[PDB]
Formats: structure tokens, C-alpha cells, sequence
């Protein structure tokens, strides 16, 4: 997951 | 929007659904819990209460007080039954009513064994011996000592200890019974008899009165929630 | 917040599980988990200050 | 036990009071709770609380009733039953609020030759059914309330008529437990039974029951204490045998709240 | 630790006995109930026990929906004598008797509520006329809330009041409720009354019905058919199922054995003799 | 570890032979079948085998939705004659013919169970009246709950039975239910009675059916509908359609070659002659 | 709440669906399996068992036990079959109705090596030698030996072990033949004849019975499941 | 689409309900708060303000 | 970016939560998260300049 | 709680799989997965007490 | 995610 | 996911 | 997550 | 859930 959810 | 695609039983309504569903009473302040006394967890609970049986539901006694006495006296010795009674705990009449039998209305399988307990309330000074049979089915059902003897039962001797209690085992050719009268899972008999004959001296009463109770044992259960025919509102 | 639980399987076709999530605020409204305690009946098949062992006389 | 005690010997204190049995079948605690006093936790009431101790919390005894061949069976509410004795009824009239635990110590002996079986049971909310058929939750307050006397249950229920005047009372059917539901049953209450070749008398300590932690004592009856023959009195040959039957009974820590003038109730 | 649905005890085999050990004998005197297995008095085999008392726990007994009224609303043209029909209902268990019989084997309970509600309608006359889809209004009506006088009027703004807006033909509508009581629980019974006759002052005053705690518990529900009438009459009915959840119950009752008759514990003559002619000695 | 779906045996090449070794030559007296392969009898090459028997599995077999009844219901005017019309049907696989025939290859069976409800409905008379949308009620009566002697009689309110509203139009309505026998596994077969006849009484009390174990097995679907009736009639049908799920068979039968008659294995005259003419030498 | 947006095929019902749906008796206790015998995995196992074929559906021998029974004889020697068959296993009326055929007509399509046995009912005294073929399709069917021969066979000699099997090799241009009578997915010509001759001592039976049996393979398969035409309800 | 299957309370209208919905001006430009005096959180903070009874409602 | 919050708890059947999510762009599309703080009455109770205690005399 | 497996797959346009989430407390509300095992037929086909070699006489 | 989805 | 799930 | 997600 | 998401 960590990569996948990008986030703004 | 997420592409989703509907499928059987969608907008339907079933009873024993367990569903979300908003509140209509949103941040209400609750109130708390107390811890009040006599709190039941499972209905079985109550099913392994001893409650009285209506051992005499004849004509003149049913529905009265008189229903629940069975009346025994100091009579010479006889190989006739006491009383007699089919193992079917929700159906037979004399069963259908006590506490066991009425949890057993709501339920449409049952499965464990049962222990019938009987008090005698004569004087001190009457003694006896009684026989308390249950014969797996299948038989004649017993009608004599004789027969009955053969079976599982208990030889009771008055005293002291003012009750017996005779247990049932569950013997089942099926792992459930259902809670109707039905030949395929019928669970047999239960009678009583004199073993020797109760004995009063002079200046005694020469009858007097037993009750009985049934309670189920710790490895009774029941399945299939269900109506019970044991209320209804005509009209 | 998902809550992983496992079903106790009837008729089989490891343990499998079923997943749950609390969709509002109000515990109200969530639905009924099931997963519930059983006790023992003493306080009502025995609730007698004296405790009884059944080997012995009820009476003595 | 070798050193002597037993099980059919007891000796309780409380107060100023000793009771003694040497024929008990045991003690009931019912649902195996003890009488206690509010805990913080639950409490309600923020005033100061009354807690008469030793002047209340001792034993009361009533009326002797009188069991025969035609008795059907007795009933008695609680606090109701003890509203005129010392000061326990003191302390709850003068008090909005009060509850109450209580040791039931019933009474009956006779002889090795005398048999019966008296069924003793505690009903929690026992709610009774009314005399009439053409209105319901009618018997008055009066006529619910009979003090220490009690009432009694009646084999046959017999409605009442005066359509113009109603008796507005209660009509307790014994088979019914007097609320349409099977005496056979009500051992799922917490009860005892004096046999009397076993035993003379019962006790019962029955906890505050509620779904209030306190309430009004005067307005509303936690406990009915319910006595019905499972078993005719019977007695050598004679065709009316007589025994009489006692009630003694103590309140356990009882405490009250909202204290006032006193409560002056219309009980005629 | 022990769950509902955990498997019962095994039973265990034992043999032949002759000693001092009496389980079998007993004293109920004493009101307890004789805890006994049945290898305690005829010989047992080993058995492992698989059965469980999954479905008879207190959440499993009430985890249906139950129908506790049903209401009747209308659709039509309100004329001088006759009104356009709306309906009012007060909110208990007590109108039907299957879910009251359930809930008074305890004297008490507590419970978060689950409200279903099925709606149907149909024409009442033999006319040919139409209606176009029906939208009903269902409000809540909290004791000291203005309860509404006419289909139409200032009350059913619900401002405050919580309402729901069911479209027909749509699933069934569903709201949750929590424990509302007043009380730490829910009282099944209550032998008692709302207030104190005093001597002093005149009898009317002092009385109260038997067993009636707040002469309005829980409020109302109020119901609408929020369109305009059609010329051609459509009568509708609201069913209102419900379901207790997450409950707690205590203090066992025997269950009901006679007709209900009203609110109470009442009974009414002729209806007292449950049981049926079967002989002692009769199998 | 070998899964439905894994590929089947490759075949191996094989050459020429001259042994004492006989795979051709067997004895069926013995109760078995001759484990062959072609690389037994005759010269094969090498196949690499794809072909899986995926779809013959018995989950595979069975996963499919297969109508066992079709139910009648309406809703007119109950008048002093004639009745409105609610339907009862006693749960069985036994009713319709095709998936009975497929579950009797097999002795036994274990399966949860799939039931999916199609519900169509038409006018009855040349009228021109309408009926507005109708709300169905599926009742499951287990043995021993009252059974519906009414449309709307006190039954309906289903306490403690479980009950889907369906509202017509909807996507057909759907619910699972368990392995709910009384025995380890359904019997497609019984070759007993359910009764004993005993000498010492009477033949009229011993006797019972052949093949026919608890006369109620699983109990009734009561289905109606639950607006009040139109002044025009409309009468629906309900198709039930089963499928098993999870399942679990045991020892195999063969199938049945004769119509079915009844719900035991009985056969009537005149339907017996399943095979036709097809002469000795003829390809 | 989520967006969504409904695609094709919301809310039909697919017969052969898989979905989820929730359960109308919560918390069932339900009674566990106990380790009956003959438990099947896949319906191909019961087509690996051999069954009897009715080889004689002639008029007066069909729907009668005859018609299961082969006739030889001790006459002199024929190029003349004893028998002619199609490879036609689900619908060929000699083959449609045995297990194997039956288990064919619930699927559209089968693929893989079958096999023959046959089984000599004769006395212990009578001797013989038989030729079994099997002809691959595209030629005129087999009459007589001299033809039957130049395809794939057995030569069984009757002797201790009372049965001979042939195999049928999976010889087919598509990868699945069909359930039904189809020149594309013909399947070829099955035929029996006399090598030698039955030859019989005196006081012996000069005639007597033969009875096949077909099996499938380990390498066959079937797919696309289907209602059979092999019973109905005709109202 | 991801299978999925209508409950009962579909397409209803809690007035007492709280979800989300589209908003009707997008990128619309706020306009800050202040801090104005005499903010109330509860309306209990209300109540605990003393206000005059009218201990004397006779007709005149 | 969900979002994780308890419920207080009314009638039982550790802590229990609920699960949330936002859809849209705009926050006036959001649900009201009912998570409020309360204050304590002074501004309107006791708006006055000199501090007072209660045990003491409000005028001296 | 979601379980991944993979599809066997026929007609193609790495492994490919599908996702599944039980959602209901119940096993008898579970899909059927398909996963299923086969078994050989020799209880059936060859039930003799003595292991059968197919080279070997059958009877000796 | 680790702690989030309690499992029981 | 760590960071995502805020939690409260 | 992890845990959770088993897979086969 | 690092293996699970694949992504290309
Ligand atoms: C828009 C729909 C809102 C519906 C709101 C319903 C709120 C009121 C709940 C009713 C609570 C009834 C509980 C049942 C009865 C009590 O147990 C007995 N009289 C004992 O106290
Ligand atoms: C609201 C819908 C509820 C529907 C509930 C249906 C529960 C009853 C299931 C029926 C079980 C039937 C299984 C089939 C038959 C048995 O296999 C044979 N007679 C052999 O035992
Ligand atoms: C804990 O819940 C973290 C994992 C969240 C998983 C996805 C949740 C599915 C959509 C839930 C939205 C909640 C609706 C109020
Ligand atoms: C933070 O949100 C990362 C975890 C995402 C969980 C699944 C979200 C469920 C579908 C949300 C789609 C948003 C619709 C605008
Ligand atoms: C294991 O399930 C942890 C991951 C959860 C993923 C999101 C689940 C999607 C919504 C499921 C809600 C369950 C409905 C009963």
C-alpha cells in the first residue's frame, strides 16, 4: 500500500 | 461512480437479517446500566430449572391445583403403574407446559437428556420403596413392574432425603428429536411403580401426595427458533 | 477500522473469516456481532448459602 | 461436621433480634445475591442518605395466618407488609425515596404424624390480576396495598359485577399464580418449600431488586412474597386439622433519600 | 470465557458403583435443583460432545423482526364531515401478543431497537381512476410534542422531531433506536402505581391505574401520505416490525399461559383453563 | 492435493511388445474394473494432457439454481364462499423432477442451501381496474409452529419464524440456509418405516409408509400478499429455484431410467420400456 | 454516501450465479458429518466404474434382461460379426443408457479413451478365440473380419481369465466430440467376431452367453453441463 | 460492477440522518470567520443563566 | 484517508469504532462529525470585571 | 480479512487473480469457492481385498 | 492498517 | 496506509 | 493488513 | 498488502 496511496 | 451491479435479494426484507441502519436519535445521552440481580445469558439457563409437572391432567383435576398431586396410599403391593408418560418433552401434554416444555415451543429441535426428580410429601412416619423406569422405545411400552424393570431405572427409598431424581440419557437414533409428536424420533417411557408398598402406622394418614419435577441436565441443547403454538391472538 | 472475525463453518464445501465495518457513529446503530458469553445457572438451579455437592446428603 | 453443625440448625441475628430453627432445609439467597447499600457508582439522589441501621434492619414479626384443608394460599407485598412496623415505616414515610433488602423467615411447624407441603416463593414485580372483565389495571391502591395482613389466592376466579360500584380488587386465581401463568412454574422464582416431614420453616434473603437503583417506597412494591399449598395440609384421621403459619421478617440495609414531611397515604 | 457457541460438555464413561455416594438422592426442599449427569446413576460410554447452545442465547431468542401494529392512512379529498385520514399510534409492545409473550419470560431488559417498516396500498374503489407513486411521512412525536391535529398542518415541519420520508415501492424503510429508558432498564412489570392517594386530600385525586407508570412512556408515531389527493381513493397500510438488539435481560418469569387481556397481567373469565383431559396413567 | 481443475495424465509413448505380462486379460468376477490404458493394448506416442475435469466435480455438478415449485397466490375480496388466496407448500426436492434426478445419483447427501424466489404476477379479468404495486410475504413455518389458516390471521406477525418481504419488481429475492438435518447427512433414500409394528397391539396403530421417515420433514413456505385487496384481481405466481451449495455426497446410485411416480422409488405401469429398438449387428 | 454507478446485468438472476446472501437462521447449531463410506469427489469417478451394456435392443430381447446377453455358438467358422457398434457413447442406444452414457447426457462435450471388457459366461469346457475391433471413422463401417482387422483390436482367447479388455485410444481431429449422433464428431466403429471358432467337447452347451462392459479412462473428461433428455415431467 | 445487494432503509429520508452529499457551488470562495464575542457551544450554558420567573400569573 | 473515531458506547450487546471516509472536494459536502467541544458558561454567568468566589460576600 | 486467489484462465487477451470478502457471519451465506479437491476412484473401481497388478493375472 | 483492522 | 488511516 | 489478506 | 497490490 504505501506507495499505491499517493498523497497531496 | 464505483460501477456496481445488483444482485439477488437486493431491497428485500428478511426478518432474521442483521443489518446497519442510521439512528434516529443521533448523540442521545444513554442511560447507563446497573447491575441488577438475576441476569440470564442463554434460555437454557432456565431449562435446567427444576419446575412441577401436571402429572393428573384427568377431567375433574386439569387446570386446578389437583394437577400437579399424585396421590399414593398404603394399599398391599401391585405391579400397576403409578403413572405413565411419553418422552416427548414439548409435546406430551403433561411436559408441554412446564418451563422446559415451553422453551422447547419456541424451538423446533431438541437433543440432551432430562432428569425428572420426585418429592414425597407424606408424614415421617410412611415408608416405601418405588420404582422410576424409562424405557428407550421401540417396545411394548411398559405396563407391568416386570417390563419396566428392564429398563434404566432408579429403585427410590423413602426416607431422609425427601426427594430422588432419576435421569434420562439421551438415547437417540437421530442427533436431535423434533418438538412435535413424531415416530421417527420418539423417545420412549417413563412410568412408576410400587417396589414394595408404603407403610403407615396406626394414627397416619394412609394417602398422600408426590409431586414431580423436570429439569434439563448441562448437555441439553435446542435448535431452529420458532413460533410457539402456545399463545395466538384470534382476531 | 475493518474487524476480522471468524465463522464457526457448518458444512464444509484452515478457518474462514468474515469482515465487518461500523459505517456510523451511534453504537445504536450497529448490527448484532453475536458473539456472545454464556454463564453458569447457579444463581437460580442453586442460589443456596450453604454450597452443595451432590455426592453428599441434600440434608444433613 | 464431627464437632456437631448442620444444615437444619441455624441462628440468625439482627438487631436486638435472634430467631433459632433446629428443622431448616437450608438458606436461599436469591440469584445468589447479598443486601447491600448504593454504591457511588450507581447512586442517584445527590443528598445525604438515612440509613437507620440496627432501629430498622432487624426482625418484624406479622399476623399468624391459619392453614387448613381449604386454605388456597396467601400473598404479601414488600415494603407493603412492613409499613406500620417501628421505625422502618417511620423512616419510609417520611422519605420520597428508599430501598430495602430483606431476610423472609416463614414459620410452620407440626409433627411426624401431620403432612403438607407449603411451596414459599419470592416474586420479583409480582403483579397481580384485577376482579373485572370489562376494564383492565383497575384495583386500587387500597385494595393492592393490604398491609401486613396480606391477601389470599381463590381456586376459581369469580369477576366482579357491580358494574355501578366495582369492587376494584384483586382476583388472584391460585393455579395461575394469580397473573396468567402456570404456579407449576414459579420455581424459577427464588423459593423454598416446607414439607413438613423435612422441615419447618424457609428463609429467604432476598437483594433490592429494581430497574432503579432507588425509588418510591409508598408508590411502588419491589417483592411479593407468595405461600400456596403444593401439598394439603393433612393430619392422622381428623377431617379438619389445623397449623398456623408465621411470617418474620427483617429489612437489610435500607437506606432513603428526599427526606420531607410525612407521608399521610389514604389506605381506607 | 465460556461463549454461546462453544460445545457442550463431554460426557465421560463410568462403570459400576456401590458405595456411600448418594447423587441420586436429594431435598428440594432446600430450592435448589439436583445437578446431575446421567453418569451419575446408570453406566455412561465416552461420548465428545460437538453440540452447542448457539441459537438459545438471549441475542439469538430475539434476533428477529416482529410485527408490533399495523397502521391505516388514506389519500382523500377532506370534506366538511370526513377528513383526509392520517394515523397516530402510541408506541409499545402490548398490541400484538407473539414478541410480548417472548419479552416477559424476564421482568426486565435493556436493548437498542430496530424499526422495519413495510408499506402497502391499494385502490378502494371500482372506479378506474389513478394515483401516481405515493410518498409517506412517518413522525416521531416525543412525549410533549405537538401532536399533529390534521394531515396537513404546522406539525409535520419537524423541525426537531425525527421523521422519515418513504418512497413507495422502495425497500422497506429502517431506523435504529437506542436504550431511551428513563430508567437503568426497562420494566416488563411494574407493581406499583404513579401516585400516592392521600388522605388529606380527596380520593379522585390520589388514584391511578394499576401497574401504569408514566401515562406516556415513549411517545407516538404519526403518519401521513405527504401528496395532494388523487380524485380516485387509495388506502395504505404501515406495518411496523421490531426487533430488539444487543440485549440484556433479567429476572425469569414463567411464561404467559392464558389469553392476554389488555396491558396487565388481567384475565378474563372463560379463558382460564390452558391444559387438556389426559390421563395418569396414560402414555 | 490433486484439485478438480489440475490437468489430467499425460500419455506416454509406448513400443512394441512380446511378454508374459497381461493387462488385456482379466476376471470381473472379482468386483473390479481392469485399470487400463491405451499404452496397454496398442502403440502410443507422447501427449502432453491438458483437459482437466474441472467442470465434472460435484460442486460443479450442482451449482446451479433448479425450480422445485411454482406457487399460487391473489389477492381478492374474501367473501363468505371463497376466500383471498394464500399459498402453503411442504419444503422438498421431490415436486419437480430434474434436480431430484441429480441428486439421486447419490445415497446421502451434506449441503447448505441456496433458495432464490422469482415472483410474476398478471391480471385476471377483462377489466380496466389496476392495482397498485404489491408487497409479498414468505413465511417459513417450521414442524410444530402454527400454521396460517388466513391471509391475515395472527400467524403472519412472525415473532420467532423468519419471513422475507418482497416487493414486486424488485431483482428477485434470495436467502441461504444451513445444513439443517436431524442426522449427519440427508438420506435421498430410507428402506424403512418409521414405526413398529407391534403384535401385542393392534395392526391399525403399528403401521406406517414405506420409505417415509419424520411425516413433516423440514416444514411449509406459507406465501401471501400482504395489501389489501383491489377491486380488480391479480393473481401471482412464485417459482422457487434451489441450488446446493458446499455439498457433499455419498455412495452412488444409479440413475433412474423410469418416470418418477410419486415420491418413493414406485413405478407405474406402462412407463417401463425406456429402451428402444436397436438390432444386435447394426452400427 | 459512495457514488455508484449501476452497470449492465444489476439486478437479473443468473441461475448459475456465485454469490453471497444472507442466511435466514442465524447461529443454527449445525449437526456435524460423521465419516459415512463411499464419499464422491467428481462425477468421472463413477464413469471409471464398468457398467453392463444392453447389446441387444432387438425388438423382442430390449427392455428385458435378454438384452444384455451376447449369444455365441459352437457353429463353424464366419467372417460375420457377432456384433456392430458406434462410438457414439451418449447417444448410441446401446451405450446411452449405462452409467458412462448417463453421466455423457448432463454434458455437452466429452473427450478421452474408453474401454471395453468382455466377460465369457460360457462352461469351463468350452474354448475359443475372439477378435475385437475397434475402427477409427472415415471408412465404410466394418462387415466383416477381413476389414474389421486392419484397425485397432484385440485377439482374446477364452481360457482361466474369463474377461479380455480393449481400450478405444482417444483418436479424434477436434479436442472434444460432442454428446449427440454428429458426422463432424463421429467417433468411429466398434465390432466383435469369431478368430477361430467356440469349440465344445459332447454333453456340453453348444450356446451360450457373453456379457460388456464399458468404463471410461483415466484421461477422460467431459464439460459444458446440461439438462438430460433421459427423464421428464410431461405436465 | 462490484456485486452488491440493496438493504432495507434504501432511498429513505431521516430527517435525523448525516451523510454526505455534492456540493451546488464548487471552488466557492469563503469568507473567514471573525471573532466575535459571545460564543455558545452547548445550550445548557444557557440554562445556567439566571432568568426572572413570573411567580405571579393571576388573571389580573 | 480514513478515518478511525470511537463510539461512546449506550447498551452492550474493548472500545468500538467506526470508520470514515470523505467523497468529495468541498468540506461543506461533509457530514457533521458530531466530535464537539464544550466551553464553560463564565462569559455569560459571571461576566464580571472583579473575579468572584462564592464562598465570600459578592459585595464588600 | 479479503482473500486472494487465482483464476485458472482459459482465453487470453503473470498469474491473474480475483478478490473475495465474506460479509456475513454465517458459512451457509458464503459463496461456493470451487477450489475443490479430487479424489481416485479405487473404493469403487477396484473395492478387492488383494491390490490388483494389471500386468499380472487377475486370478492366480 | 496493522492496528486499523482488529481481528477476533 | 500508516499515516492514510488517521485515527481518533 | 498482512495477515488479514491470506492468499492461495 | 505490498505483494496483494500489484502494480504496472
Ligand atoms: C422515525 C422513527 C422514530 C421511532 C422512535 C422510537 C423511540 C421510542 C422507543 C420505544 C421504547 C419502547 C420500549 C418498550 C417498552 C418498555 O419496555 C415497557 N413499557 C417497560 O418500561
Ligand atoms: C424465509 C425462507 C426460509 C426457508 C427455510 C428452509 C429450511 C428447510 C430446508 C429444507 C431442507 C430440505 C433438504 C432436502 C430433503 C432431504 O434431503 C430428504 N428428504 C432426505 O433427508
Ligand atoms: C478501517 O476502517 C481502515 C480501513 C478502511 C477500509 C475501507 C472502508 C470501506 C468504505 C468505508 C466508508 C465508511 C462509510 C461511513
Ligand atoms: C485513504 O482513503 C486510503 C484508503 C482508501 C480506502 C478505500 C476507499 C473506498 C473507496 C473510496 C473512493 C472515493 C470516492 C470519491
Ligand atoms: C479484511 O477484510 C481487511 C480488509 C478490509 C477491506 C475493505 C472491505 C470492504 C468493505 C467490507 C465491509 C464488510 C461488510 C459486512
Amino acid at each position: 500500500a504505501a506507495a499505491a496511496s499517493s498523497s497531496t | 461512480g464505483l460501477p456496481v451491479m445488483n444482485t439477488p435479494g437486493s431491497n428485500q426484507y428478511l426478518t432474521a437479517d442483521n443489518f446497519q441502519s442510521p439512528c434516529a436519535l443521533p448523540e442521545f445521552d444513554v442511560t447507563p446500566p446497573i447491575d441488577i440481580p438475576g441476569e440470564v445469558k442463554n434460555m437454557m439457563e432456565l431449562a435446567e430449572i427444576d419446575t412441577m409437572i401436571p402429572f393428573d391432567l384427568s377431567a375433574t383435576k386439569k387446570n386446578t391445583m389437583e394437577m400437579y398431586r399424585v396421590r399414593l396410599s398404603d394399599k398391599p403391593h401391585t405391579d400397576d403403574p403409578i403413572l405413565c408418560l411419553s418422552l416427548s418433552p414439548a409435546s406430551d401434554p403433561r411436559l408441554s407446559h412446564t418451563m422446559l416444555g415451553e422453551i422447547l415451543n419456541y424451538y423446533t429441535h431438541w437433543a440432551g437428556s432430562l432428569k425428572f426428580t420426585f418429592l414425597f410429601c407424606g408424614s415421617m412416619m410412611a415408608t416405601g420403596k418405588l420404582l422410576v423406569s424409562y424405557a428407550p422405545p421401540g417396545a411394548d411400552p411398559p405396563k407391568k413392574r416386570k417390563e419396566a424393570m428392564l429398563g434404566t431405572h432408579v429403585i427410590w427409598d423413602i426416607g431422609l432425603q425427601s426427594s430422588c431424581t432419576m435421569v434420562v440419557p439421551w438415547i437417540s437414533n437421530t442427533t436431535y428429536r423434533q418438538t412435535i409428536d413424531d415416530s421417527f424420533t420418539e423417545g420412549g417411557y417413563i412410568s412408576v411403580f410400587y417396589q414394595t408398598r408404603i407403610v403407615v402406622p396406626l394414627s397416619t394418614p394412609r394417602e398422600m401426595d408426590i409431586l414431580g419435577f423436570v429439569s434439563a441436565c448441562n448437555d441439553f441443547s435446542v435448535r431452529l427458533l420458532r413460533d410457539t403454538t402456545h399463545i395466538e391472538q384470534k382476531a | 477500522g475493518a474487524q476480522v472475525s471468524s465463522q464457526k463453518v457448518g458444512a464444509h464445501e484452515s478457518t474462514i473469516n468474515y469482515t465487518t465495518i461500523n459505517y456510523y457513529r451511534d453504537s445504536a446503530s450497529n448490527a448484532a456481532s453475536k458473539q456472545d458469553f454464556s454463564q453458569d445457572p447457579s444463581k437460580f438451579t442453586e442460589p443456596i448459602k450453604d454450597v452443595l455437592i451432590k455426592t453428599a446428603p441434600m440434608l444433613n | 461436621e464431627a464437632c456437631g453443625y448442620s444444615d437444619r440448625v441455624l441462628q440468625l441475628t439482627l438487631g436486638n433480634s435472634t430467631i433459632t430453627t433446629q428443622e431448616a432445609a437450608n438458606s436461599v439467597v436469591a440469584y445468589g445475591r447479598w443486601p447491600e447499600y448504593l454504591r457511588d457508582s450507581e447512586a442517584n439522589p445527590v443528598d445525604q442518605p438515612t440509613e437507620p441501621d440496627v432501629a430498622a434492619c432487624r426482625f418484624y414479626t406479622l399476623d399468624t395466618v391459619s392453614w387448613t384443608k381449604e386454605s388456597r394460599g396467601w400473598w404479601w407485598k414488600l415494603p407493603d407488609a412492613l409499613r406500620d412496623m417501628g421505625l422502618f415505616g417511620q423512616n419510609m414515610y417520611y422519605h420520597y425515596l428508599g430501598r430495602s433488602g430483606y431476610t423472609v423467615h416463614v414459620q410452620c411447624n407440626a409433627s411426624k404424624f401431620h403432612q403438607g407441603a407449603l411451596g414459599v416463593f419470592a416474586v420479583p414485580e409480582m403483579c397481580l390480576a384485577g376482579d373485572s372483565n370489562t376494564t383492565t389495571m383497575h384495583t386500587s391502591y387500597q385494595n393492592a396495598n393490604p398491609g401486613e395482613k396480606g391477601g389470599t389466592f381463590t381456586g376459581t376466579f369469580t369477576p366482579d359485577n357491580n358494574q355501578t360500584s366495582p369492587a376494584r380488587r384483586f382476583c388472584p386465581v391460585d393455579y395461575l399464580l394469580g397473573n396468567g401463568t402456570l404456579l407449576g412454574n414459579a420455581f424459577v422464582f427464588p423459593h423454598q418449600i416446607i414439607n413438613l416431614r423435612t422441615n419447618n420453616c424457609a428463609t429467604l434473603v432476598l437483594p433490592y431488586v429494581n430497574s432503579l437503583s432507588i425509588d418510591s417506597m409508598v408508590k411502588h412494591n419491589n417483592w411479593g412474597i407468595a405461600i400456596l399449598p403444593l401439598a394439603p395440609l393433612n393430619f392422622a384421621s381428623e377431617s379438619s386439622p389445623e397449623i398456623p403459619i408465621t411470617l418474620t421478617i427483617a429489612p437489610m440495609c435500607c437506606e432513603f433519600n428526599g427526606l420531607r414531611n410525612i407521608t399521610l397515604p389514604r389506605l381506607q | 470465557a465460556a461463549t454461546s457457541r462453544d460445545a457442550l460438555p463431554n460426557t465421560e464413561a463410568s462403570g459400576p458403583t456401590h458405595s456411600k455416594e448418594i447423587p441420586a438422592l436429594t431435598a428440594v426442599e432446600t430450592g435448589a435443583t439436583n445437578p446431575l449427569v446421567p453418569s451419575d446413576t446408570v453406566q455412561t460410554r465416552h461420548v465428545v460432545q460437538h453440540r452447542s447452545r448457539s441459537e438459545s442465547s438471549i441475542e439469538s431468542f430475539f434476533a428477529r423482526g416482529a410485527c408490533v401494529t399495523i397502521m391505516t392512512v388514506d389519500n382523500s379529498a377532506s370534506t366538511t364531515n370526513k377528513d383526509k385520514l392520517f394515523a397516530v399510534w402510541k408506541i409499545t409492545y402490548k398490541d400484538t401478543v407473539q414478541l410480548r409473550r417472548k419479552l416477559e419470560f424476564f421482568t426486565y431488559s435493556r436493548f437498542d431497537m430496530e424499526l422495519t417498516f413495510v408499506v402497502t396500498a391499494n385502490f378502494t374503489e371500482t372506479n378506474n381512476g389513478h394515483a401516481l407513486n405515493q410518498v409517506y411521512q412517518i413522525m416521531y412525536v416525543p412525549p410533549g410534542a405537538p401532536v399533529p391535529e390534521k394531515w396537513d398542518d404546522y406539525t409535520w415541519q419537524t423541525s426537531s422531531n425525527p421523521s422519515i420520508f418513504y418512497t413507495y415501492g422502495t425497500a422497506p424503510a429502517r431506523i435504529s433506536v437506542p436504550y431511551v429508558g428513563i430508567s437503568n432498564a426497562y420494566s416488563h412489570f411494574y407493581d406499583g402505581f404513579s401516585k400516592v392517594p392521600l388522605k388529606d386530600q380527596s380520593a379522585a385525586l390520589g388514584d391511578s391505574l394499576y401497574g401504569a407508570a408514566s401515562l406516556n412512556d415513549f411517545g407516538i408515531l404519526a403518519v401521513r401520505v405527504v401528496n395532494d389527493h388523487n380524485p380516485t381513493k387509495v388506502t395504505s397500510k404501515i406495518r411496523v416490525y421490531l426487533k430488539p438488539k444487543h440485549i440484556r435481560v433479567w429476572c425469569p418469569r414463567p411464561p404467559r399461559a392464558v389469553a392476554y387481556y389488555g396491558p396487565g397481567v388481567d384475565y378474563k373469565d372463560g379463558t382460564l383453563t390452558p391444559l387438556s383431559t389426559k390421563d395418569l396413567t396414560t402414555y
